[PDB]
């Protein structure tokens, strides 16, 4: 029983840009002089304000899925599943829960970067939802998967003890419910272990949050080079323009004045352009991340290596700044043996297919067994079927099928 | 009125007790809204509350459709 | 709207109009306000140009995704945890509209539940018995099986259940017959 942690960005960091101050500074007449190029800045400002509440679209798509919020009974008995260190935590003021306190701390006089970039016209708004919000999303997510199931996707929640949902999760993927009713003790343990190997990944490497670190860093240097434009002549005489205004006169004051307003309203339409290109990407990757949210933890998925690299059993969610985090519990087999096989029985003159599994043989004798697990049988009439004679299909083989009927009329 | 939220500050509106579905989102979890004939700011309400019924051996089967 | 009120502005020129500029000033000084005129109303359409790219690329995301759901949820039927509706998904049906298209989901939702006490195998004569595709359930006195989506209580018998091992390693089971409908027959 294997658990992988996987990561996804969902959202973004929203600005506000104001063009007097950035262009024109505290001098009033550049100001007047604005005023001929037009409408540049309403489009800005409607653009940004797109971006903006798209953000909290994709937020409130991605976490809010669920009409009521549950909470697990206060007897924390799961079948000898721990789930201590994933459930909230009521201790600590944020009520978070373990990984996610150690996957918000892995994510990091003289004056502060941010005040100095308010002071020249570029702002930070606030999200929506806090992260208080996001906590008790993931937290009623983990009720309802734990105490219910996959009810809860599709109607009202049907509560279901852990170990059956189990046994119906192996069904799913191909395995009787009597391989997980005999090594219940022995999964746990596995379970428990993969949780704790997660724990000390966690705790030790520091560099399995790159995503979101590259979105951070991505929009610091976006700021940072549209700061640092503000320093250069654009072909003038100097980046100041009182100095402009003081040394020389209005005939060459003009020109110099409109090099410097075209070179500044150039560089914001690169930044809203690059800005927007950004904002596509990041709504792709939180459209993915909501359909694997419906797909994975609301139900069990068939697809191949989407879900987790295995066969899927489920999943767990967890918040991130600025993305989420899953940790996928999947199926993997192990110790595997040779056998010689036959595609049919040939029997009285007659062809005999199995129902289910495969046929084997250890040498001598011949059994019947399920695909992915050893546990032979013999052949019947109970778990074979029969269609046609024996000399058509290639490979068949001799042996003798066992009728449950004719012993009980001798005895 | 005055009210100091995260996103700013807020004149013109009361703060309220209570907590409904959003309808003039303000920021930090605050939203505002026109009731009562006066304007109303709240926090948000995520959704109603519930509890499942958990034990070794209970189940819920359903006996209708829609 | 917005490109065709662009066409107001003077970009630093001395008008917003061209005859009045050739016709007020001689050609070696009207090259550098028509040169203005010129530079402005380029760069303006090329950004209405550029900003159509980006929605034209965000219309087709939206069409390859509704030719995907056309393709699935219409044609066939979808296992999909809530792609072609909220529920168990059953049929869709198609509609045009201007610009777009229209689905109609028609699924099942469960309904009208009811508690019960259940056990995960049964032991008897020495063995434990599994259900095949069901579950056992019990409404104070007596045991049955039933389908896991709808309430149809059946009698535990050979035909529905299956046997693995003995009854003294699953945690959980309870004691019951199970009616082998052979030796009725047979004895009658």
């Amino acid at each position: 029983i294997s658990v992988t942690t996987e990561i996804l960005p969902v959202s973004m960091t929203k600005t506000s840009v104001d063009c007097t101050m950035y262009i024109c500074g505290d001098s009033t007449e550049c100001s007047n002089l604005l005023l001929q190029y037009g409408s540049f800045c309403t489009q800005l400002k409607r653009a940004l304000t797109g971006i903006a509440v798209e953000q909290d679209k994709n937020t409130q798509e991605v976490f809010a899925q669920v009409k009521q919020i549950y909470k697990t009974p206060p007897i924390k008995y799961f079948g000898g599943f721990n789930f201590s260190q994933i459930l909230p935590d009521p201790s600590k003021p944020s009520k978070r829960s373990f990984i996610e306190d150690l996957l918000f701390n892995k994510v990091t006089a003289a004056r502060d970067l941010i005040c100095a970039q308010k002071f020249k016209g570029l702002t930070v708004l606030p999200p929506l939802l806090t992260d208080e919000m996001i906590a008790q999303y993931t937290s009623a997510l983990l009720a309802g998967t734990i105490t219910s199931g996959w009810t809860f996707g599709a109607g009202a929640a049907l509560q279901i003890p852990f170990a059956m949902q189990m046994a119906y999760r192996f069904n799913g993927i191909g395995v009787t419910q009597n391989v997980l009713y005999e090594n219940q003790k022995l999964i746990a343990n596995q379970f428990n272990s993969a949780i704790g190997k997660i724990q000390d990944s966690l705790s030790s490497t520091a560099s399995a949050l790159g995503k979101l670190q590259d979105v951070v860093n991505h929009n610091a240097q976006a700021l940072n080079t549209l700061v640092k434009q503000l320093s250069s002549k654009f072909g003038a005489i100097s980046s100041v323009l009182n100095d402009i205004f003081s040394r020389l006169d209005p005939p060459e004051a003009e020109v110099q004045i409109d090099r410097l307003i075209t070179g500044r309203l150039q560089s914001l339409q690169t930044y809203v352009t690059q800005q927007l290109i950004r904002a596509a990407e990041i709504r792709a990757s939180a459209n993915l991340a909501a359909t694997k949210m419906s797909e994975c933890v609301l139900g069990q998925s068939k697809r191949v290596d989407f879900c987790g690299k295995g066969y899927h059993l489920m999943s767990f969610p967890q918040s991130a700044p600025h993305g989420v985090v899953f940790l996928h519990v999947t199926y993997v087999p192990a110790q595997e043996k040779n056998f010689t096989t036959a595609p049919a029985i040939c029997h009285d003159g007659k062809a005999h297919f199995p129902r289910e599994g495969v046929f084997v043989s250890n040498g001598t004798h011949w059994f019947v067994t399920q695909r992915n697990f050893y546990e032979p049988q013999i052949i019947t009439t109970d778990n074979t079927f029969v269609s046609g004679n024996c000399d058509v299909v290639i490979g068949i083989v001799n042996n003798t099928v066992y009728d449950p009927l004719q012993p009980e009329l001798d005895s | 009125n005055v009210f100091q939220t995260r996103a700013g500050c807020l004149i013109g509106a009361e703060y309220v007790n209570n907590s409904y579905e959003c309808d003039i989102p303000i920021g930090a979890g605050i939203c505002a809204s026109y009731q009562t004939q006066s304007i109303i700011a709240y926090t948000m309400s995520l959704g109603a509350e519930n509890s499942v019924a958990y034990s070794n051996n209970s189940i819920a089967i359903p006996t209708n459709f829609t």
